[PDB]
């Protein structure tokens, strides 16, 4: 068993913009709106994405 | 194996103490082991009248070496015949007992 | 998770009396001797983030093991004792009462 | 369902709870002229029950089913109990196997909590254990093996090694069975019924044999004395367990 | 009616309201008062 923060970046030049910010830090909830990367784990069994008390995730 | 102490000399006492000890032990032990097979009822089952019946036997086998040890050096005559009625009364016992068992509960 | 100390700040309203019902606890193997809350920061690659922290201190009962595992043991220490008393002569007795002793 | 107002009832004392769903959500809705609505929904329910086992396996115990809702304190929701409002069936297709169904009993009460007060209803369900299993599994094995080392008073003294292997293997068995017994048992500090008398039956086995080891001490010094003690070892244990099984179940039984 | 005000005022809350967003998005962050309160602490595990 191992538990990870699992981290990935790419470029979507889709989702250039210009405003007051620099970044923005929405929540796992944007994400689903975007195209993700299907990263799986080859020698996995049955892993677990915890979303408690929401979808631990992250996107800016 | 508890009815086959009968066929030991009485001077053979830790012999036979032996025997008689470990036969009811082991049947403790398969008592145990066999109430785990089923769920935890509070009646008794066929199979646990049956253990109880063998662990009688056993037991019963183990006082009557405790008597004939008790009558040994004392009363030798009476020893010598409570071990050879033994000797037929117990296997014999065990066979009525069986067959009146397997014939109750196979039958119903 | 993804919110920075700059996005959010965690605090424990009452500052004492946030959490509720640990006098109530009931544990059967266990004792809730104190408890505490403590408030902090995180950091990651990703950056810094605000942390609260509930401890619970739990000290084991051992009446379950002083009638499970020390009686038994002292008993059959004494019970070894016993073959003291055997006269040598008996050595079959006294050497049944150690081995059974020791290997159990 | 989903498309009314539901009430956001929930049980306080279930450590998990799920609804039915095969082969369609197994839940009812009917609503009359008035506005009454009758919403009926299938439960099954994991429910604590925090049991106090002094006096096990002779324990009888209230375990409770409490219930209230989430976000609305008593200003907003009220509830209440019919006259007919809690009914059990048969009873024996239950799964009752250590226990039984004595009765059952409905309370309301208001509970403050960190967001208000609010109703919480209970029902109490009865339920006394049946000393029927551990009869069989615990009090007969020990008592026959009680007896079994009574059998070592008519053997003779001369035979060291036989007495000697008859109460050795007997405080042996009552430690396996010690163990065994407590296998039922939670991890609990205090003492039950059981421990009573499986720690009893334990100091009769070893009386049996420490007596046989002072009959083997007494011997080379004063024979009259073993003599004596057989016959007074004889007739000492049996009363003696004899007496201690009356005022141990006058005792557990009438309490 | 309460009724009434009480939907109105739900609608009017819920108008336009981007939960993409937090409370001041790009202003000072929002403070989060936790309580806990524990009704159970159930098996500890070796
Ligand atoms: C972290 O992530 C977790 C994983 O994602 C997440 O858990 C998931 O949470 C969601 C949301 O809470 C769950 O989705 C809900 O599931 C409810 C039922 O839950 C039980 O059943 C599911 C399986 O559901 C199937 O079966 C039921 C009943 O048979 C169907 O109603 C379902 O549609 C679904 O059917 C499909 O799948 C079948 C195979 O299973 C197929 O045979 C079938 O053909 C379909 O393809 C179980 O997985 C659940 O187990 C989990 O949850 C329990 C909770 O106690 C745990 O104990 C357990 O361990 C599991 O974790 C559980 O057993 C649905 O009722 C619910 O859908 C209703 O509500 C939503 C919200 O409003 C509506 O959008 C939705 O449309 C439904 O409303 C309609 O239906 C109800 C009747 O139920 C009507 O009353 C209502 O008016 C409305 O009707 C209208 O719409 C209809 C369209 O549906 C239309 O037909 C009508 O005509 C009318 O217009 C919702 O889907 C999901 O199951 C969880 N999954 C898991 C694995 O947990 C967790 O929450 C996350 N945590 C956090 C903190 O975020
Ligand atoms: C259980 O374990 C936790 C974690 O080890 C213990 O929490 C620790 O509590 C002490 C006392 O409150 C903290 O010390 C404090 O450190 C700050 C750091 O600036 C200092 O300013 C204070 O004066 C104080 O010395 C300690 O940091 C904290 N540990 C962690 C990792 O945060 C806890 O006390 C233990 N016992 C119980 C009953 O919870
Ligand atoms: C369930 O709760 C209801 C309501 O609290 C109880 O109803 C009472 O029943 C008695 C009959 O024994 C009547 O004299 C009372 O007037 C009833 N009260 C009300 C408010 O109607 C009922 O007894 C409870 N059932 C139990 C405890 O088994």
């Amino acid at each position: 068993t191992i538990d990870v923060f699992f981290r990935q970046s790419w470029k979507d030049e889709r989702l250039k913009f210009k405003g007051p910010m620099t970044v923005l830090r929405l929540n796992n909830l944007m994400a689903s709106k975007i195209w993700t990367p299907d990263t799986f784990f080859h020698n996995g069994k049955k892993s677990v994405a915890h979303n408690m008390t929401m979808p631990n995730k992250l996107l800016r | 194996l508890s009815q086959v102490s009968f066929w030991l000399n009485r001077e053979s006492v830790p012999a036979r103490t032996v025997f008689g000890v470990t036969t009811v032990l082991t049947m403790t032990t398969l008592s145990i082991s066999a109430r785990n097979s089923l769920p935890k009822v509070a009646y008794a089952t066929a199979m646990d009248w049956f253990i109880a019946v063998c662990y009688a036997f056993v037991f019963s086998a183990l006082i009557e070496f405790a008597t004939v040890n008790y009558f040994t050096k004392s009363q030798p005559a009476r020893a010598a015949k409570i071990d050879r009625l033994s000797r037929i009364a117990f296997p014999l016992l065990f066979g009525i007992f069986n067959l009146v068992y397997w014939a109750t509960y196979l039958n119903r | 998770y993804g919110y920075t100390t700059d996005d959010i700040e965690f605090y424990w309203r009452g500052d004492d009396n946030a959490v509720t019902g640990v006098t109530k606890i009931e544990l059967p193997q266990f004792s809730i001797v104190d408890y505490k809350l403590i408030t902090k920061k995180v950091v990651f690659s990703t950056g810094s983030y605000p942390r609260l922290s509930l401890s619970f201190k739990l000290k084991r009962n051992i009446g379950y093991f002083i009638l499970q595992t020390y009686m038994p043991s002292i008993l059959i220490t004494i019970l070894s004792w016993v073959s003291f008393w055997i006269n040598y002569d008996a050595s079959a007795a006294r050497v049944a009462l150690g081995i059974t002793t020791v290997l159990t | 369902v989903g498309k009314i107002w539901i009430p956001d009832t929930f049980f306080r004392n279930s450590k998990k709870a799920d609804a039915h769903w095969i082969t369609t959500p197994n839940r009812m809705l009917r609503i009359w002229n008035d506005g009454r609505v009758l919403y009926t929904l299938r439960l099954t329910i994991d429910a604590e029950c925090q049991l106090q086992l002094h006096n096990f396996p002779m324990d009888e115990h209230s375990c409770p089913l409490e219930f209230s809702s989430y976000g609305y304190p008593r200003e907003e929701i009220v509830y209440q109990w019919k006259r007919s409002s809690v009914e059990v069936g048969d009873t024996r297709s239950w799964r009752l196997y250590q226990f039984s169904f004595v009765g059952l009993r409905n309370t309301t009460e208001v509970v403050k909590t960190t967001s208000g007060d609010y109703v919480v209803m209970s029902v109490y369900f009865d339920l006394s254990r049946r000393m029927g299993y551990f009869t069989i599994q615990t009090y007969i094995p020990c008592t026959l093996i009680v007896v079994l080392s009574w059998v070592s008073f008519w053997i003779n003294k001369d035979a060291v090694p036989a007495r000697t292997s008859l109460g050795i293997t007997t405080v042996l068995t009552m430690t396996t069975l010690s163990t065994i017994a407590r296998k039922s048992l939670p991890k609990v500090s205090y003492v039950t019924a059981m421990d009573l008398f499986v720690s009893v039956c334990f100091i009769f086995v070893f009386s049996a044999l420490v007596e046989y080891g002072t009959l083997h001490y007494f011997v080379s010094s004063q024979p009259a004395r073993a003599a004596k003690m057989d016959s007074y070892a004889r007739i000492f244990f049996p009363t003696a367990f004899c007496l201690f099984n009356l005022v141990y179940w006058v005792s557990y039984l009438y309490l | 009616s309460n009724m009434s005000l009480v939907k109105e005022t739900v609608d009017r809350l819920l108008k336009g309201y981007d939960i993409r967003l937090r409370p001041d998005f790009g202003g000072p962050p929002v403070a989060v008062g936790m309580n806990i309160d524990i009704a159970s602490i159930d098996m500890v595990s070796e």
